[PDB]
RNA sequence: AUAGGUUUGGUCCUAGCCUUUCUAUUAGCUCUUAGUAAGAUUACACAUGCAAGCAUCCCCGUUCCAGUGAGUUCACCCUCUAAAUC
């Protein structure tokens, strides 16, 4: 239980803080266990299983005051490089893949939220001509057929054929008919 | 007529008034980095190079034009009532020829109505950025333009940094681009940063909205504190070209003011706050007077 | 806390060095364990010191005791400092090819923020003067006290920007590609300007490394560069 | 280190700082070039430092060379109509003669400004497709477009399974 | 190549027996009314023109 | 799909395809309304076809092309 | 490749994932697979609305007129998804299809008034 | 009538070029006769079932 | 559309007349080693039709591409001979010359 | 490769082998749910059922799609020019 969840940043203003990490990063003292002088190129996947701690926590798992969140500020800069932005990968700060995954959104959100810097480019604009004359952004002349309420072409509406084309057709699919349809319905029925 | 934002004489006074600053205008960026290179160098050499600088300066602190807001769009093409009913969802078609203007772009929109119309302005620019996608641009319009976001980043003043991200994601005629240009620059006034738009592409746009809003105090008086006094002279007689009707230009014409006295007259004549005018305008003639 | 491996010796902190008889204090410099081998028995140890700020140096001690021998290899190595010119304090000025006995060293020079992606004895060493962002390559025989010879002779023997502002009489401008084209000018001769320009060599008849130039045209494919790797 | 004195002309870098860009018209370039003699040094330096450029970026025009045939230096250049351009290059520096073979046989920067926007129209921004062709694969990589499935699993109503 | 000469001379007998077998009129277009169906191809006619 | 050499599937050899019925009105204003859309159609199919022509035309032996290629011949001589 | 005879149509190529269509409009010899070698991509069609409730079809005019004029065929969706977008007349069976879903809503409105 | 689409684009790229007519753009179908669909084919032309 | 025939325009040296009416060519290009970045000569063998019989073996020659092959081999004709072995003109001064020495002093004229 | 281990009474050099990293297949042991992607070792042999019709007769199609990797510079560019679409 940590009194700082609702209110996280504080924890990063009190003295506690400041006796156990000082001015230095969370995880500066982390060393992973593995074997051979290459390390492994990805992280463990979760400190936390099953709301057990593994041998090794990482830097975020130890310390149960620590919290993610894009309101923390000043501990979302801790993993972002001050000289160039970027967000640091996991094994450069031996935290696991899912703190590293909320610490990525975290650090998406205090950006998109204006909390925390970072560099925004000037940008050339998108179009040369400004004009908003063309008629594909203006009105375009209606058509007669659109003014006078009538349909595009003639053969969009439908026509009654007259009762001798009708017996025609019936002669010629006789025994195969179904039954004769009528004009449709003004309108769409609900 | 009346001066255009991009008359030259207009362009000359805002590009004077705005400044050039290399120091700030090629600040340090936070980006991935390269080693530096080094090059030995005469004085002759290295003036070449700072003049060098200072055209790429030229050419990066070109002022966006101040355009007035596009008109909506309300067209219909045509109306086939025929397809009423018939599909749920509308559709939009956006003609993606290479060649051509993305204002004189035709993208339609279906209706499930069975009207085919134009699109509107801001369907128009989501369409644009899906089939050209402009880097800075997206799609969804960010949250950070909203009211609370841009409060936080003016807290921070970064009023440069929320003029860039409007720049990348507007277009200078939209709504939204007039609408956090102008809350940006009522900000400034409000808390006196102009000198954070200086040496910027944005003070001559921040600069004429004050003159066309007759308020030009501020700035004045940070002219004057600044003893920036050419700049201030400046900004009277172009407020004086974009109202010469006023009082204030009729008073100099009368009174043959030049110089310092345009900035007098001015403040007896058209100053919200003439005395505070008058006040600084006191302290720094015995200040000029005194060195 | 261990060294470079479990049961390895080397890269173990050894405290700040002794009050020396001069009646001097060394608590701001830090002793660094290079090598410890068994000597046939004695011990011999190949220690460095250094404050992190420019002052370092190395020094063997050889012992029947280990403890002995550490002690008289970091008060040795504390009377025989090396000064390290930084650039900004944070890495070399400029690009360092040397070759001791049959070990070679191939230094470069790195932007802010790019740690130390070294040999790890050069790490160590780094750490104890101050660099903090450099690059390293270690070829031929991986000898501990032939490395850390070349190491320190080659960083002793680099030209700063004064330097070579002085030796040319000219300007040492410099030029970031995140500052644009603005010219940065590092260096000035303290006497007078040439006004002579400096011949604009149209080729240089420079010594190219083939490693380097295959991997700015992208033909290395080495599985083992480039690999994600702890902060150092 | 790299062998051969200059060793920075064999990179691609040096290769394509070349700026001569021939017409179509130039087929052969003959290089006729005296090995002893002041006069020809610029020649000299022509052959050692540019010939790789000018070949890298004109790679169908035939460039040969010839020695101590002639007292004086010499280029030539056969065009397609069978026209033959000598440029006598005697007494010149070899960026002279760049300069001079840019001026009179070289595509100007705009045909080669107008040749990369034409190159630019073959991929469509609005293209669907390989990464090697397109900026994206599928739309639904579209910020606002239905995601996929692989990521976000679709809603229960959208699938056949729960269709049928 | 090895020419395939094999490949020739099928094409030509079969163009040869095709040219010396061109079926007539009378067996092309004969009908069975009982069954609605070409003797010659075995195939059935379809039902609206029956 | 089945080769020409492939023999009949047994299940189908007596399988005979029944046409489909027919609704008079509907079916005589959908011949009309193929025949308007057809003729439609074709119109514009022609259109386009002489505006590829048309181009080809004035990409070959156009004035502009003329002009272009008159230009590059002066700059060359 | 090389085939017998043959045209060049602009058709539907189906791309995307299961339960999740997209598709390219592209212009390719018909006896070619639906999604394999094509001439030119002229465009795309989303069926499934995005977040505005939109279907998004985006059409390379200039070249569908070219591919036309050069002796394209089309594929009645295209043909269809065409006449929406207003280049060419409705199709026949959109229209014949919407009246004989008005008939079948109206019969169903009967049947909720007869009980 | 041209197509609603068509004709806006016709209208958009005359307007464009400064011509000011408020003639509606036609489409041509006197030259596009109807055939119907059982008139008779070129027998010349047709095909003839293989022999075998 | 002129011709058939691939390379239309190729500088080379003859290294056989032993053909009646046809030069052997050898056509050399520089071709970009993929590993060194060095250029390398590539050769080449032509046969050039000489009507006339004016080649000699060792001069510089200019081939012109034929409108269609005349035989196997033969796909180009000699347009000129750009170098006569041993009688070379100083192109730029127009005078004979013998290696690197004029034969004749250009003021001679 | 940022390298590491291993020859000797011991030091230095050279040199092989191996370790550390990332994939794929198979095997042991162990495995809960959901979405997606991919899926005989064998050009060895195959029971069985399907994979080509359409259409007022003529014609058209079944020469496509689908499959495999046995053989192997028939694939790309230019010239010329049939068949096919318009
Ligand atoms: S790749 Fe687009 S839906 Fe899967
Ligand atoms: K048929
Ligand atoms: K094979
Ligand atoms: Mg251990
Ligand atoms: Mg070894
Ligand atoms: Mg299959
Ligand atoms: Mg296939
Ligand atoms: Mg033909
Ligand atoms: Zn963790």
């Amino acid at each position: 239980i940590s009194p700082y969840k609702d209110e996280p940043w504080k924890y990063l203003e009190s003295e506690e803080y400041q006796e156990r990490y000082g001015s230095r990063p969370v995880w500066a003292d982390y060393r992973r266990n593995h074997k051979g002088g290459v390390p492994p190129q990805r992280t463990r996947k979760t400190c936390i299983r099953r709301n057990k701690v593994v041998g090794n926590p990482c830097p975020i798992c130890r310390d149960h005051k620590l919290h993610v969140d894009f309101r923390n500020v000043k501990l979302l800069e801790q993993f972002v490089c001050a000289h160039t932005g970027i967000i640091f990968y996991a094994p450069y700060t031996g935290v696991c893949v899912k703190q590293h995954k909320r610490l990525t959104q975290a650090i998406q959100k205090a950006r998109d939220h204006g909390l925390l810097i970072y560099h925004i480019p000037q940008v050339e604009p998108r179009d040369l001509d400004f004009s908003t004359s063309h008629g594909a952004v203006s009105a375009t002349p209606p058509a007669p057929t659109l003014v006078s309420g009538d349909p595009w072409y003639p053969w969009y509406n439908w026509k009654q054929p007259p009762e001798r084309e009708l017996s025609r057709l019936r002669r010629l699919y006789q025994g195969h008919l179904q039954e004769e349809s009528g004009p449709p319905p003004e309108s769409m029925p609900k | 007529k009346k001066p255009t934002f991009m008359d030259e004489e207009v362009q000359s006074i805002l590009t004077k008034m705005t400044g050039l600053n290399l120091q700030k205008t090629f600040k340090p960026a936070i980006q991935e980095l390269k080693p530096p290179t080094y090059k030995l160098m005469t004085q002759a050499q290295l003036e070449e190079a700072t003049r060098q600088a200072v055209e790429a300066a030229k050419v990066r602190l070109k002022m966006p034009p101040v355009l007035e807001e596009r008109v909506p769009i309300n067209d219909v093409l045509a109306e086939d009532k025929i397809l009423e009913g018939t599909e749920t969802t509308k559709y939009v078609f956006t003609d993606i020829s290479y060649s051509i203007p993305h204002r004189e772009r035709f993208i339609v929109v279906r209706e499930p109505s069975g009207t085919l119309r134009k699109a509107s302005w801001e369907e128009r620019d989501r369409m644009i950025q899906v089939y050209f996608p402009k880097e800075g641009r997206k799609i969804l319009t960010p949250i950070i333009f909203k009211e609370e976001n841009l409060r936080t980043m003016y807290s921070q003043d970064r009023h440069v940094d929320v003029l860039n991200l409007c720049f990348a994601q507007f277009e200078p005629d939209s709504t939204e681009y007039i609408k956090v240009h102008h809350k940006t620059y009522e900000d400034i006034d409000k808390r006196g940063k102009y000198d954070l738009l200086r040496s910027t592409r944005y003070f001559g746009g921040m600069v004429w909205y004050f003159v066309n809003n007759k308020k030009i105090d501020g700035l004045l008086i940070d002219q004057i504190q600044r003893d920036l006094i050419d700049d201030a002279t400046n900004l009277v007689q172009l407020y004086h070209v974009l109202h010469p009707d006023g009082q204030s230009a009729q008073g100099a014409k009368d009174q043959a003011a030049e110089g310092i006295n345009l900035i007098k007259v001015f403040a007896k004549t058209e100053a919200q706050k003439g005395a505070y005018i008058e006040l600084t305008l006191q302290t720094y003639q015995e200040a000029l007077s005194r060195h | 806390e261990r060294g470079w491996s479990g049961n390895s010796w080397g890269g173990i902190s050894l405290g700040p060095p002794d009050p020396g008889p001069c009646g001097e204090t060394y608590e701001d410099f830090d002793t660094r364990i290079l090598e410890v081998r068994n000597v046939f028995k004695s011990i011999r140890v190949l220690v460095a010191v250094g404050n992190g700020k420019g002052a370092a140096g190395f020094s063997i001690g050889k012992a029947t005791d280990r403890m002995d021998a550490f002690r008289k290899a970091k008060n040795r190595a504390v009377h025989h400092l090396h000064y390290i010119e930084r650039y900004e304090d944070h890495t070399i000025f400029h690009d360092i090819s040397l070759r001791f006995k049959r070990t070679h060293i191939k230094m470069k020079k790195q932007p802010k923020g790019y740690g130390l992606r070294c040999h790890r004895a050069i790490i160590t060493i780094c750490r104890l003067i101050g660099i903090k962002d450099m690059y390293a390559k270690v070829s031929g025989s991986i000898n501990m006290l032939s490395l850390t010879q070349g190491l320190f002779r080659g960083l002793s023997r680099q030209e700063t920007h004064q330097q070579l502002a002085d030796k040319k009489g000219l300007h040492v401008v410099e030029i970031r590609e995140e500052c644009g084209p603005l010219p940065i000018v590092v260096a000035s001769p303290r006497g007078p300007l040439r006004k002579d320009p400096e011949p604009e060599d149209e080729v240089p008849d420079v010594k190219l490394d083939w490693e380097d130039v295959k991997t700015a045209q992208g033909m290395k494919r080495s599985v083992w560069s480039n690999l994600k790797r702890a902060a150092t | 280190p790299m062998k051969g004195r200059f060793p920075i002309r064999r990179t691609l870098q040096y290769l394509s700082q070349g700026n001569v860009v021939f017409k179509d018209s130039v087929k052969v370039m003959t290089v006729n070039y005296n090995t002893h003699g002041e006069l020809g040094e610029g020649a000299r330096k022509f052959v050692f430092f540019n010939i790789p450029q000018i070949q890298y970026k004109n790679p169908w025009v035939q460039i040969m060379m010839f020695k101590n045939m002639t007292p004086s230096p010499f280029l030539r250049f056969y065009l397609d109509s069978g026209e033959q351009v000598l440029v006598d290059v005697e007494t010149k520096s070899n960026k002279e003669i760049m300069e001079h073979i840019r001026k009179i046989l070289g595509k100007n920067e705009e045909t080669l400004r107008e040749e990369e926007e034409e190159k630019k129209q073959l991929s469509h921004p609005a293209n669907f497709g390989p990464r090697k062709y397109c900026l994206r694969e599928c739309i639904c990589e579209v910020e606002g477009q239905v995601p996929c499935p692989s990521l976000v699993p679709l809603p229960k109503e959208m699938r056949g399974k729960y269709k049928a | 190549v090895r020419p395939r000469l094999i490949a020739e001379l099928a094409r030509r007998v079969r163009a040869l027996r095709e040219q010396l077998n061109r079926p007539r009129d009378s067996q092309l277009y004969a009908v069975d009314y009982e069954t609605l169906t070409r003797p010659f191809s075995g195939r059935r006619l379809p039902v609206r023109a029956w | 799909r089945k080769t020409r050499h492939d023999p009949l599937a047994k299940s189908k050899i007596e399988r005979v395809n029944m046409p489909p019925a027919v609704d008079p009105a509907e079916f005589f204003v959908l011949m009309e309304r193929y025949q308007h859309y057809r003729q439609t159609v074709r119109a514009l199919r022609m259109e386009f076809v002489s505006e590829v022509q048309r181009k080809v035309h004035e990409a070959r032996a156009g004035v502009l092309a003329e002009r272009k290629a008159l230009k590059d011949a002066a700059e060359h001589r | 490749k090389a085939y017998r005879g043959g045209h060049l149509t602009i058709r539907l190529a189906l791309g995307g994932c299961t339960n999740r269509p997209f598709y390219r409009i592209v212009a390719a010899h018909n006896k070619c697979p639906r999604d394999g070698r094509f001439v030119e991509q002229l465009g795309s069609y989303d069926p499934l609305p995005n977040s505005h409730g939109e279907k998004l079809v985006a059409l390379n005019l200039d070249r569908i007129r070219h591919w036309i004029g050069c002796g394209a065929h089309l594929s009645k969706p295209m043909e269809k998804l065409l006449g929406l977008a207003g280049f060419f007349p409705l199709h026949p069976m959109m229209i014949t299809n919407a009246e004989r879903l008005r008939r079948k809503r109206a019969r169903e409105v009967l049947l909720a008034s007869q009980k | 009538p041209y197509p609603p689409l068509l004709r806006a684009m016709i209208i958009a790229e005359r307007q464009k070029n400064g011509d000011t007519s408020t003639e509606e753009p036609m489409l041509n179908v006197q030259r596009i006769r109807m055939e119907p669909w059982d008139y008779p084919a070129k027998q010349e032309d047709k095909g003839r079932a293989k022999g075998t | 559309v002129r011709s058939s025939v691939h390379a239309r325009w190729i500088v080379g040296k003859v290294i056989g007349t032993k053909m009646q009416k046809t030069a052997k060519v050898r056509v050399t290009r520089l071709v970009l080693d993929p590993y060194l970045l060095k250029y390398f000569n590539k050769r080449k063998t032509y046969f050039a039709h000489d009507a006339l019989q004016q080649c000699t073996v060792g001069d510089i020659v200019l081939l012109r591409a034929l409108p269609v092959p005349r035989a196997k081999h033969v796909k180009h004709e000699l347009a000129e001979i750009v170098f006569k072995v041993g009688k070379v003109i100083d192109p730029v001064t127009g005078k004979p010359c013998a290696g690197t020495t004029y034969l004749e002093s250009p003021l001679s004229s």
